[PDB]
This record gives structure tokens, sequence and C-alpha cells, in this order.
């Protein structure tokens, strides 16, 4: 009679992994803050490590 | 097909005297369905031939 799907078998498939970003898109940038000066500078690298001057 | 949701999480405090901790990843899951629709309908003959066309 039939051959009928039923018997044969039915293979499955795959495709490899994607990324996804969960996202608020956050900037509020550009603004304050930006643009620094170098007497922070004179606070941030080595020598004469912090805390900050006055 | 699966995805990578991307990692988050907030920052630890850098201090001495204490250490940090690792965090993780997960995996997610898709689907979809294949379908299929179709027909068939007739036609006559002898109305044809009398009826002037096909």
């Amino acid at each position: 009679a039939y051959t009928k799907i039923s018997d044969v078998i039915v293979p499955e498939l795959f495709n490899p992994y994607v990324i996804n970003t969960t996202t608020q898109l956050s900037a509020f940038f550009q603004s304050g803050i930006a643009a620094t000066d170098d007497e922070l500078n004179a606070l941030a690298k080595k020598a004469g490590g912090g805390s900050t001057l006055n | 097909m699966p995805y990578w949701n991307d990692l988050d999480g907030d920052s630890q405090v850098l201090n001495d005297t204490d250490d940090l901790v690792p965090q993780k990843i997960n995996a997610g899951q898709d689907k979809a369905v294949l379908i299929l629709r179709g027909n068939a309908w007739s036609s006559h003959d002898l109305a044809a031939t009398l009826s002037g066309s096909d």
C-alpha cells in the first residue's frame, strides 16, 4: 500500500551560534563630562599617588 | 537555533585584603515551523466545445 511517512525516519537540524546583545542603548555622551585638563593628570599617573590634591 | 545573551552585572570595589569573584554566561533557544498547502480543480469538456471557448 504505502511507505507511509510514519515509518521512515525524520532527522533534525542546527546552525552555529549567533550573538545577541541585550540593550538599553546608553550614552549621555557627549556632555559634561569630557576634555580633561593636565592638572588632574598630575593627580592620575604615578608618581605622587593619591588621594587628590587641594 | 541558539544564542548567547550578553554579560551584565555590578562591578566590585577594588580593595586590598579581599578578592574578586567571576561571573557567568547563558544560552537560549529559537524555533520556527515548516508549512505546506495546495489544491486542484477540474475543468469540463463538452461544455467547452458547446459554449464557444475553453
